[PDB]
Formats: structure tokens, C-alpha cells, sequence
């Protein structure tokens, strides 16, 4: 199966605070596995999955040190961006970064990622070629020219194609315990006297991606939502004429399933 | 292992 | 500019009156990350409430899951009130055990 790693980094400044607050969260196959937060009493990368305790103190000291550097980087960048956008003193501002790699089922690098957002909006991103930059805003051209001039792309490309892949392999080897499993959904339908409303529930599944469809032909649904125990929930409903209860069937599609479920009101 | 960044914006 | 948050309130386990369960308040899709979240029992703040650490989605919007031990009854009603700079007043969404 395919696999992925990401690091999602955020720096926030507020009118009150003197210095911004820096947070970094690492993910493997979309499950959180490490975390740094500068508001913490003793700022450090802490493990977040059980299988990560296997790393000795040199790992944690090293990564922590990188984090302290990123905090420096985000602080300065925030400062420069303020100037670029002619923003004045006395506002909240935020800067966000996503970086990482995608692997195919053969464990080869499918694609690398490296994008930034300012005030929640795309600021600059590294194209799929890991050589050129895309940046919409006129203000963002200043950073584009700077980074093109200095060879920034090559050093991100090296990380994304090397370290990112290399260490993700290692984490997966260590995670041939907790991460192998995907949880199939368990489906059931409920009745409500709206005409009546039929509601197809899907419960206890991982990962979140899932599809629900009523039939017949191709409705009200809610956004997929975490149960809070590592699994997810979703439902889809339709309004139906009273008595015509069995013309309608629900279908559930999920990667854990050997095949799609088919169910109706029992 | 986390990336570290080069030129500041 | 600001993204207005989406809110669902729902029980981890299928609800049954008189059974301990967990009530979640999933607040998604908001910017900036500063937000305030209250879970209410019959209109009052619930004493102590679990608050996941803030995180963000691939589209650069932040999200958070709040939760609290509760025991549903016939008559009590539970709500979640969110406060954010996208909204001039707070937003409340009530729990529906069928949803």
C-alpha cells in the first residue's frame, strides 16, 4: 500500500504577545506521531504514537534543535512579510508550512511537497518538479526572486528526495505494529417519522475517507467526524414515502472493505 | 525527521 | 480574512439514556487559529472539558475536537457554543441524538 510523511508547521503572532508561538506536528500515513510546541514549559519534540518511544535521546535532542531553528526562521520571515504587505504594528498574523513526501506501494518517492501560506492563504509553493516556484501574490514575487537567486529549491529537493524518504522507511519498519491495520466500518440504518427519514450510519472506521450513497438511482449528509477513539463516523439520509421503505438501499465504500456494504431499514 | 529551512522569506 | 467554523455535536458511542458516554464538539474550518469553545449542559458551562491540540488541514484551515464525559437523559439538552472573530456573536449548535 502507499504511504506518506508530512510536517505541518505554524507560527502565530498576536498584538499582545512579544514573541510569536511556534508549533510543528509530524505525521506518518496521516496519523500524528511527533509534536513540538514553544509554549510548553520545556519546549521539545515529544513522541505521539506508542511505537516512537523506540528513539533514544539523541533523536529528540536533534529534532528539538531543528525546531528551535525553525522558530528563528518563522520569526524573521513573519517580520519581513509584515513589511512586504505594508501591514502595520498591531494585528494578528500567521504563517504555515507543509512539507513531506509520498511513496507508492513499492516504497519509491511518488512526489514531494513544500508549500507556505500567509494569513491562511497560499503564499509560495515548490512545484512538483522540485525545481521551480509558484507564487501568486505580487508581494510574494520578492520571496520568489530571492529564493530563485539563492538556490533554495535544490536544498529542499535534497531533503524531500532523501531524508524524508529515508527516515519514513525507518518509521514504517518500526510501525509494522500499530499502522498495518485499517478499520472497516459497521453500517446500520435508523427510522424517523418526517413521509419518513432513512439515515445510513457508518461507525468505527479508519482511515476517514468513505462514501455513502442511497438507491435505483443516485440527499442529506454530515461531514466525516472523529469518534475521538481513533475511528470516524458519517451518515447519509434521505426522505422517503411511508411504506415504501424497502425500495431504498444504502451503500458504503471503504478501503478496509473486501467489497462495498449493502444495507436497508431492518 | 523534520525539514529545516534555508533563505528566510 | 476569516473563515467561519463548521460545528458538529455528537456522541462517540450510540446514545442510550442512563449510560455514560462522551460528547464531542468537532469545530472545523476556521481561521485565524484563536478560538473559544464551550460545551453546555442545560445552558450552563460544563465544569471540565477535553480540548485536543490545535492542528490544520491540507487547505490551511484549523480544526479542534472538544469532548466531555456525559450521561444522556430523557430531558437534559446539550449544546456547544463557539466564539471566533469570523462571527460577531457566538454560535451554538444543539445535540440531536439522531444526528
Amino acid at each position: 500500500g502507499p504511504h506518506s510523511m508530512r510536517y505541518f508547521e505554524t507560527a502565530v503572532s498576536r498584538p499582545g504577545l512579544e514573541e510569536p508561538r511556534y508549533i510543528s506536528v509530524g505525521y506518518v500515513d496521516n496519523k500524528e506521531f511527533v509534536r513540538f510546541d514553544s509554549d510548553a514549559e520545556n519546549p521539545r519534540y515529544e513522541p505521539r504514537a506508542p511505537w516512537m518511544e523506540q528513539e533514544g535521546p539523541e533523536y529528540w535532542e536533534r529534532e528539538t534543535q531543528k525546531a528551535k531553528g525553525q522558530e528563528q526562521w518563522f520569526r524573521v520571515s513573519l517580520r519581513n512579510l509584515l513589511g512586504y504587505y505594508n501591514q502595520s504594528a498591531g494585528g494578528s498574523h500567521t504563517l504555515q508550512q507543509m512539507s513531506g513526501c509520498d511513496l507508492g506501494s513499492d516504497w519509491r518517492l511518488l512526489r514531494g511537497y513544500l508549500q507556505f501560506a500567509y494569513e491562511g492563504r497560499d503564499y509560495i509553493a515548490l512545484n512538483e518538479d522540485l525545481k521551480t516556484w509558484t507564487a501568486a501574490d505580487m508581494a510574494a514575487q520578492i520571496t520568489r526572486r530571492k529564493w530563485e537567486q539563492s538556490g533554495a529549491a535544490e536544498h529542499y529537493k535534497a531533503y524531500l528526495e532523501g531524508e524524508c524518504v529515508e527516515w519514513l522507511h525507518r518509521y514504517l519498519k518500526n510501525g509494522n505494529a500499530t499502522l498495518l491495520r485499517t478499520d472497516s466500518p459497521k453500517a446500520h440504518v435508523t427510522h424517523h417519522p418526517r413521509e419518513v427519514t432513512l439515515r445510513c450510519w457508518a461507525l468505527g472506521f479508519y482511515p476517514a475517507d468513505i462514501t455513502l450513497t442511497w438507491q435505483g438511482e443516485e440527499m442529506e449528509l454530515v461531514e466525516t467526524r472523529p469518534a475521538g477513539d481513533g475511528t470516524f463516523q458519517k451518515w447519509a439520509s434521505v426522505v422517503v414515502p411511508l411504506g415504501k421503505e424497502q425500495n431504498y438501499t444504502c451503500r458504503v465504500y471503504h478501503e478496509g472493505l473486501p467489497e462495498p456494504l449493502t444495507l436497508r431499514w431492518e | 525527521k523534520a525539514p529545516f529551512n534555508f533563505a528566510t522569506m | 480574512i476569516q473563515k467561519t467554523p463548521q460545528i458538529q455535536v455528537y456522541s462517540r458511542h450510540p446514545p442510550e439514556n442512563g449510560k455514560p458516554n462522551i460528547l464531542n464538539c468537532y469545530v472545523t474550518q476556521f481561521h485565524p487559529p484563536h478560538i473559544e469553545i464551550q460545551m453546555l449542559k442545560n445552558g450552563k458551562k460544563i465544569p471540565k472539558v477535553e480540548m485536543s491540540d490545535m492542528s490544520f488541514s491540507k487547505d490551511w484551515s484549523f480544526y479542534i475536537l472538544a469532548h466531555t464525559e456525559f450521561t444522556p437523559t430523557e430531558t437534559d439538552t446539550y449544546a456547544c457554543r463557539v466564539k471566533h472573530d469570523s462571527m460577531a456573536e457566538p454560535k451554538t449548535v444543539y445535540w440531536d441524538r439522531d444526528m
